[PDB]
């Protein structure tokens, strides 16, 4: 497996795989999950585990969401949707959300084994990675985050071409390079990479058929 | 972890004494845990002209096993200048096995022949060189199947209304009907059976197409 | 156990052998594996035999009250989130790998879920000891638009690969279309002594009692 | 298995069951427990057969080189040494063997136990394998020197089929060989033990036998 | 190797308006110590429902009274027999429900479905109620191969009452020749619609 | 060797009309990382006689340093061209290599294909034997042609197509439901770029970067390395 | 350790016992008295075993049917009272086991004389003859040769000394010291036997 | 299970053992004849343990000191016969031990009446009185308590009666069978003691 | 511990870093080693293992070397040595000691487990690089080679930078930088980076201290 974000300038990538499992049971996968239409997240580690713990923390986020509403009126293919929620009014913060899955997995700790890579944009601190790691620490990333067998592959790699201030067209370029990368290099991933960029007012899903040329 | 040495290539072979014949039918399946290498692999050889060999458990120990066992024979033959019977080759196997007592062969084995006295010979043996004479035997992994079936057939030690008048016939039709029932009820035993006759005459093989699935 | 499953144009095709095998004995050369969730969901099992069959049981019968309580047609991803909620419940144990495959507003909707409670939509897929005898043929002739005899037809091949390539599987092949309409379970689809004299047993005893 | 050996007034009683099994199943009921050492002496089988067979036919081998040799038979003790000997410089290597040899030779009727722990004890009266304890229960309870040749035969037979009856290890047929001082015979060369229930405890068979 | 504790092993056969249980009548301990020989393990549930249990005696015990309470409570409360499927199906769930703590009992079912119409009806069990129905035979214990082995090369479909007797004994004979820990004398039970012949063979002691 | 750690993935070896045609990706995994992706796995023996491995890298190149040297030894001794050893003996030779180390519990945790010509009466390739530097084809008869398969417990035996690791379930389905006797070159190269595609696809230790070798009357042939088309 | 016989005929039952309390290696005493359990109304549980699980099983069962007969005023059948030590000590097998082995004795005039055998796993049959120990190996068969159904008491005695010998001459432990309980002809008797 | 008991004085040395057999639970011989080893020149080996290790021992240490007295024509001093005994038994110690207790008795002029206590880690020194076995457990107390120096013959056999008396009564294995060596005024003498 | 081999346009260099075992016994340590004066060697796994691995086969190359002589006459800190023997005649081939440092490997692969990358030149196949794994299989590599735990977080970023025929500059470059990054992202190495550079008629060797800056 291999899961990547990176924020750019005015967003956050997230980026996967879809080989699951010497014996491929899957190669089209979705390691990629909406919690929210602001919301994403990345997973890696055991499947069962880590699915249960998206659908837990998709019911936290739809009973936080529900809470958030105050009374009264106020103020290459790609698949585009624009947030119902424009003023980021009740659509939960991307902290709150990543934070009781840290709970939940720290709590569980003993047997669950997985990493997280939550993606989001709210309207308090703009756009957010945070990697939930295996035993149920959290650390807000501020320019990317990796994880899975494939990602130690590219972070060098990574860490040579990452700039501040991507734009949209660079940063694709490079999150769908390193995933290309690290699936040439570990068994373990390959397939359709599967990309979801996450913005102010919109997400919008890439899926990419790829192939790895050198003349090295 | 430490490999383990020994594994088991299923299939069956059965053998029935008549009074002056002996048959010893063997399945041709070749499988490994479940799958399966190939549909034919012979599990009978022949030692002499009347006397043969069957076997099942690992597939490299039986056919090493047989190897020797004519190569044996042949040093024997050349020194002594007599083919031995299946007495003598059964002596020699049983020392054969023991001689690797505590490595043994993965093999139990069926000697089937025909000796001087122009008798049905079946001499069955477990893995570390332990046999004995019978009138009927099954090795493999469908023995457990076919021993009662054998014992019903041959004994008839429950039956007060005993019919003991077999011919050879009728003993190669039966023999067909139990390898049928093993390739139903066992898994590993299926495709395609060599059926061997030795009698007077020497030695026939005949052959019966068995379930593939 | 070979058990195979895909997605065709309005339909799922199911299919499975008919051997159940206590170790290298065959047990049941003519066991039906496709089970019955509901009009427009069916599943199969290649696990522990009982976790299977009281699983389907227990789901078949939970979406039936679903339905009469809600009065919509059950939908698949309810059945699977109820199998994989009930499967991660137990650590690992009660073993059940599921092909569930259904029709329901969404579509056809063909499911494989894991006994640790891991689910997986997929157009097609195969499970049990002849799985990778099933899913050569699959992967090598399906196509993502097919008729229902072209699905019927290639269940079949992929059904029969693993009957012929795999010792744990044999026996007829069964099948079953799921449309949202109905289901046509074709159960016997594919199919690829003495008498003894009166007496001869010996006995100490008999009682006659009159019912 | 069940194999025994008694001293009496006309030279040595041997019985044996006919029984092998592997595990449960059982592999044979024709087996030959009794081996002619040589023309004087009588070796039984229990335990592991290939080791008892292989070792006792060696045995023999050794015997019979030492008559040659000598111009002289040798005695009962001298065999059981060397076997004994052999057999503990097998130990660790998990030899099963448990062997009775009796015989006559210059120093009248010796009797020997043997097993392959090294083990070598001279007695009157001995019995090995599974059902031990009960043929040894029959024959301390009736045991007598002054028995005839038919009394101590049927005394045998009888511990025999006790044996048989209560252990799952031991049945088939029952051989009883007698040693005398010209050699044996083999007063009951085998009988099947089935008849000897419905002599015995069930003579008149109108109902199961209740244990 | 629980199993084999006790041993024993359990026969169900079909024929034509007329079927048959059978079993083997050891009650062994420490796998080799024959101590009875009338142990039986058919249990009369009502007149179209029989078990055959073979396994560890104190969960067949055990199993037989559970078994026995709960059709005796369908039975008074409904006021008529109990269906043999309906029967089968509570056996597999009554299994199931111990899952992680198993009755180590490996049941067969034998019995006539009503419909007056009598269909025979036969099916096999694991320890946790995962049942196979057939129409032939149905074999439990640790004699199954033997078991197996003897049904599928002498069963013969449709047999009248005499010849599904001599069927099923020869089979349970002859498997239990071959087996150490199971014999000790063999029961037969014959169900037709009208009547029930119980039989005990002439077996051996071995 | 305790264990595998640098292992190839599946070799498929099939008979059609002209030869052997033998198959394997160029592919050596150091357990889920992709360490090489351009590993010879089919070794020449002689001009009638190639090897291919599955499983350690190791113990396959200390195989093919015997087999080497067995066959120089051969060539040493060479006076007419049926003195050269066939791919039967060959197969025979590893048999027991492999079930003696299994005898002594020093397995090579390999599985081998043994593949070529049987025949003589084909060719003189042999005649003039050439080790350091390298007309239509001529059909030949499938028992004139050799495929002879080894495993760790030196379980051996030959058919008319053997598969090794993955392909023993994936590529042996299409092979037993699809293969025919005299298949053209075309045929034989079109059945095993299916069994290799399907293979791709569902065994991660697999690439489609393929090495073709093919046995025939003009000796052993290695072609040029090809991606999997489409 | 604890050698357990019984024997049933058409007029009787008959249990018997070694007396010996053993701790580690030394013989604690030679005149044990926590084997047999003797209820009222015809019945007897005799236990083998650790004696500490004699005790406690011995003595929960006691006073359960004892608690039975007084509540209800009447005598339990010896089947009832068989079947729930049974049920008993099946209950407690998957929770804190009693190993413990049992002979079950009794008289009815429901069913007669009755004698059940039942091993630690609570497996249970109503038998005619049996055993329990080591010591049974050595004595199961004299009980299966030299019985017949219409024994006379005293020819069951002098079977049980001849098992008595038989485990004095060939057992391991030379068992001497043995206690009887004769139950017949609506009397419990009492009995020890040294050799 | 071997019991053996030993017990030296100013004009004496007794040697003793239970006369069993044991295989399994099944007492072979109530007359085994297997510990005892008499050597030529007033020496005596006896042996516990199995009886595989006990023939092997005992037969090659006794074969090794008569080819030693015929070969030199002397009779073996008792202390050199003990220190053989014990650097041979440590000689196997670390390869194929012999699982075997040995108490060596006898008298020399050099050297008077002689006993040594040796187990089967080799561990051997002189004793006045010594026991092996669990039956040691019951035995050696005795042995304290009762001995002195100037102990007659037949008060070390009574006091030997005391301790089988003992082994009887208390002892798991109620040991009834006994042989007794007694080495005294130039002759060796066997008696057997029941009870 | 990190090792990489790079060929480059007549020449070959090897890189190592200098750290010895969470606790660090050596800071300044020689994992690569000189077998001859044409014939370099890299380590990486268990240390006396592979030290004695290096004696012996700087034994076997010694004998190699004595036995290659004809009879008769014929024709940032550096280091540099020129060749002895110039034109090649007796220097033991590259392949040789590879091979016979595999077949020792081999043979005794129960126990050691050692991962060596030879570098070197020969006048025959000129510069070459072998990576001789754990159990002891041998892989010629015409590109590049690299070993140790450090290398895998590169793998990807020296598979992005390699080119076919780099200059002395850049391919020190880059051995240097690739070095640089796994000494930054792996904790088992650390230190000066030592750089050994191979050519036709000398060998140069360099001594580097280093620092990773970074406003990624
Ligand atoms: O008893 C069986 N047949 C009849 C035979 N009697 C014997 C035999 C009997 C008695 C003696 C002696 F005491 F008188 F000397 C010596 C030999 C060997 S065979 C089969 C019963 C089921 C198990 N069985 C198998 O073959 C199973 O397959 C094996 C193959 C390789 C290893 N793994 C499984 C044998």
């Amino acid at each position: 497996t291999t899961i990547i974000g990176i924020i750019y300038d005015n967003g956050v990538m997230l980026a996967c795989d879809s080989r699951t499992s010497t014996f491929i049971s899957n190669k089209c996968s979705r390691k990629i999950n909406r919690i929210n239409e602001n919301l994403y997240v990345c997973r890696s580690g055991a499947s069962a585990h880590s699915q249960k713990i998206i659908e837990i923390i998709k019911h936290y986020c739809v009973s936080m969401k529900n809470e958030n509403r105050k009374k009264g009126r106020f103020h290459v293919t790609k698949n585009k949707y624009f947030y119902e929620d424009k003023f980021n009014d009740y659509n939960p913060l991307v902290e709150n959300v990543a934070h009781i899955t840290k709970k939940i997995i720290y709590t569980n700790n003993n047997f669950l084994s997985c990493a997280l890579i939550f993606g989001g944009y709210d309207k308090i601190k703009k756009q957010q990675l945070y990697a939930v790691n295996l035993n149920g620490s959290i650390i807000e990333k501020h320019d990317f985050a990796v994880s899975g067998s494939g990602s130690i592959y590219i972070q060098s790699y990574l860490q040579d071409k990452y700039k501040k201030f991507m734009t949209k067209k660079e940063c694709f370029n490079l999150i769908l390079n390193c995933v290309k990368y690290a699936m040439h290099n570990d068994n373990s991933s390959g397939g359709l990479i599967r990309i979801v960029n996450i913005t102010k007012s919109f997400v919008e899903e890439f899926t990419v058929v790829n192939t790895q040329m050198n003349f090295q | 972890k430490r490999w383990y040495p020994y594994i088991d290539n299923g299939g069956t072979v059965i053998g029935l004494t008549g009074k002056d014949y002996v048959i010893l039918a063997a399945d041709t399946r070749l499988s490994l845990s479940y799958s399966i290498y190939t549909r034919f692999c012979p599990k009978i050889s022949k030692l002499t002209d009347k006397c043969i060999i069957g076997s099942s458990g690992m597939q490299s120990d039986i056919k090493t096993l047989h190897s020797l066992l004519q190569k044996k024979i042949q040093l024997f033959v050349l020194e002594h200048s007599h083919y031995p019977d299946i007495h003598v080759i059964a002596r020699l196997l049983c020392v054969i096995l023991y001689s690797r007592r505590f490595f043994p062969y993965y093999a139990f084995n069926i000697l089937a022949g025909v000796d001087e006295n122009n008798k049905g010979v079946l001499y069955n043996y477990d893995s570390v060189g332990s046999y004995c004479e019978a009138t009927h035997s099954c090795v493999g992994s469908g023995s457990q199947l076919i021993l009662p079936i054998l014992d019903n057939r041959v004994e008839q030690k429950n039956q007060l209304i005993k019919n003991t008048n077999f011919n050879l016939g009728d003993d190669i039709n039966f023999v067909k009907d139990a390898i049928t029932s093993a390739t139903e009820r066992d898994i590993y035993t299926g495709d395609k059976t060599l059926i061997y006759v030795i009698d007077k005459m020497g030695i026939n093989v005949n052959t019966l197409d068995l379930k593939q699935d | 156990t070979t058990i195979c499953g895909l997605v065709c144009q309005n339909a799922v095709i199911l299919g499975a052998d008919t051997r159940a095998t206590e170790g290298p004995i065959v047990a049941d050369k003519n066991c039906s594996k496709l089970h019955y969730i509901s009009k427009n969901i069916w599943c199969a099992g290649a696990g522990v035999a009982g976790d299977l069959e009281h699983t389907t049981l227990w789901l078949q019968h939970n979406v039936e009250l679903h339905r009469l309580n809600t009065n919509t047609q059950p939908r698949v991803s309810m059945c699977v989130s109820r199998l994989t909620q009930e499967l991660f419940k137990y650590q690992g144990y009660k073993v059940c790998a599921i092909v569930l495959g259904g029709v329901d507003v969404n579509g056809p909707q063909l499911y494989g879920i894991h006994p640790h409670g891991s689910s997986c939509l997929l157009p097609f897929t195969a499970l049990g000891s002849g799985s990778l005898n099933a899913m050569a043929v699959l992967e090598a002739k399906y196509r993502d638009n097919m008729t229902i005899e072209e699905g019927k037809n290639l269940v079949c091949e992929a059904i029969c690969a693993g009957i012929f390539n795999d010792l744990g599987s044999g026996g007829n092949v069964d099948i079953c279309v799921i449309t949202k309409d109905s289901y046509q379970h074709i159960r016997p689809y594919k199919e690829p002594p003495t008498i003894y004299p009166k007496g001869t047993t010996p006995i100490l005893s008999e009682k006659i009692e009159y019912i | 298995t069940t194999t025994l050996a008694f001293k009496f007034k006309d030279g040595i009683i041997v019985a044996v069951d006919s029984r092998a099994s592997m595990g449960s199943f059982i592999s044979s009921q024709n087996v030959e427990k009794i081996i002619e050492i040589n023309k004087n002496i009588l070796g039984t089988m229990a335990g592991g057969a290939a080791d008892c067979l292989y070792w006792e036919k060696y045995l023999g081998k050794i015997i019979k080189i030492y008559e040659l040799r000598n111009n002289e038979k040798i005695s009962v003790r001298a065999a059981s040494t060397i076997l004994s000997n052999i057999l503990y410089q097998y130990k660790g290597y998990g030899l099963c063997c448990g062997i009775i040899l009796s015989g006559y030779d210059h120093t009248g009727f010796n009797m020997f136990y043997v097993d392959d722990s090294g083990k070598k004890v001279e007695g009157n009266l001995f019995s090995c394998g599974s059902g031990s304890t009960y043929a040894y229960s029959i024959l301390d309870s009736a045991y007598d020197y002054n028995l005839n040749l038919d009394q101590a035969v049927e005394l045998a037979r009888n511990a025999i089929y006790h044996a048989t009856f209560r252990d799952g290890g031991s049945g088939g047929k029952v051989r009883v060989f007698h040693i005398h001082k010209n050699g044996y015979d083999k007063i009951i060369e085998g009988e099947d033990v089935f008849d000897l229930h419905y002599h015995y405890t069930n003579p008149e068979q109108k109902d199961q036998y209740v244990m | 190797s629980i199993y084999n504790y006790n041993g024993g092993c359990v026969l169900g056969m079909s024929g034509s308006n007329c079927v048959a249980i059978a079993c083997d009548l050891r009650l062994g301990a420490n796998t080799f110590t024959t101590v009875s020989t009338k142990f039986s393990k058919i249990f009369k549930m009502n007149n179209n429902v029989y078990v055959g249990l073979s396994g560890l005696a104190t969960d067949i015990q055990t199993l037989y009274e559970i078994l026995r309470y709960r059709v005796n409570l369908y039975e008074v409360r409904q006021d008529a027999e109990m269906d043999v499927e309906c029967f089968a199906n509570m056996l597999s769930s009554i299994l199931y429900s111990n899952r992680f703590s198993p009755y180590f009992v490996n049941p067969i079912v034998v019995g006539f479905k009503l419909k007056v119409n009598y269909e025979p009806y036969l099916t096999a069990y694991d320890l946790i109620g995962a049942k196979c129905e057939t129409r032939d035979f149905v074999v439990n214990g640790v004699t199954s191969e033997q078991l197996f082995g003897m049904c599928e090369s002498l069963y013969v479909k449709d047999q009248d009452e005499n010849g599904l007797f001599e069927t099923i004994s020869q089979c349970l004979l002859s498997a239990l020749d071959r087996d150490c820990i199971s014999g000790w004398g063999a029961e037969v039970l014959v169900l037709t619609p009208e009547k029930i012949i119980k039989k005990k063979l002439k077996a051996r002691m071995d | 060797t305790l264990g595998p750690v640098v292992t190839g993935t599946s070799v498929i070896a099939i008979k059609y009309k002209h030869g052997i045609m033998i198959a394997a990706d160029r592919k050596a995994s150091y357990g889920s990382y992709a360490k090489f992706q351009n590993v010879e796995r089919i070794f020449k023996i002689n001009n009638k006689t190639v090897m291919g491995f599955s499983g350690e890298l190791a113990d396959a190149q200390y195989l093919h340093e015997l087999l080497t040297r067995k066959n120089i030894n051969n060539l040493s001794e060479k006076k007419r061209k049926e003195d050269m050893y066939t791919p039967q003996h060959y197969h025979s030779y590893v048999s027991r290599v492999f079930y003696v180390r299994k005898n002594r519990i020093d397995p090579l945790f390999n599985n081998i294909i043994i593949a070529g010509i049987n025949s003589q009466k084909y060719d003189n390739n042999d005649d003039n034997v050439l080790l350091y530097t390298n007309e239509e084809y001529k059909e030949i008869h499938k028992d004139d042609l050799y495929i002879g398969f080894v495993d760790m417990h030196g379980t051996n035996f030959c058919d008319d197509y053997i598969t090794t690791g993955y392909a023993r379930y994936f590529a042996l389905t299409l092979l037993r439901d699809h293969y025919k006797d005299n298949m053209t070159e075309e045929e034989a190269r079109i059945l095993i770029n299916e069994c290799l595609r399907i293979l791709y696809f569902r065994d991660a230790t697999s690439s489609n970067f393929i090495q073709i070798v093919k046995v025939t009357s003009k000796g052993v042939e290695y072609e040029e390395p090809y991606i999997l088309p489409c | 350790m604890d050698t357990l016989i019984g024997l049933r005929g058409n007029n009787f039952v008959v249990l018997a016992a070694d007396t010996y309390s053993i701790n580690s290696i030394i013989k604690l005493k030679n005149d044990d008295n926590t084997k047999f359990y003797d209820i009222h109304g015809n019945k007897c549980l005799l236990l083998g075993g650790s004696i500490g699980d004699r005790l406690q099983f011995g003595e929960f069962i006691r006073k359960n049917v004892h608690l039975y007969q007084y509540q209800n005023n009447t005598d339990m059948f010896v089947k009832s009272f068989a079947f729930f030590t049974r049920k008993n000590l099946a209950y407690y097998l998957r929770r804190n086991p009693f190993e413990v082995n049992c002979l079950i004795a009794g008289y009815d005039k429901k069913d007669g004389y009755q004698l059940y055998w039942c091993d630690y796993l609570s497996n249970m049959d109503s038998v005619n003859k049996g055993a329990h120990g080591y010591g049974a190996y050595l004595v199961s068969a004299i009980l299966d040769k030299y019985y017949h159904e219409n024994l006379t008491v005293d020819e069951a005695l002098d079977i049980f000394k001849l098992c008595f010998e038989e485990l004095k001459k060939r057992f391991l432990l030379t068992q001497i010291n043995y206690e009887l309980r004769i139950m017949y002809d609506n009397k419990v008797e009492t009995q020890y036997v040294t050799v």
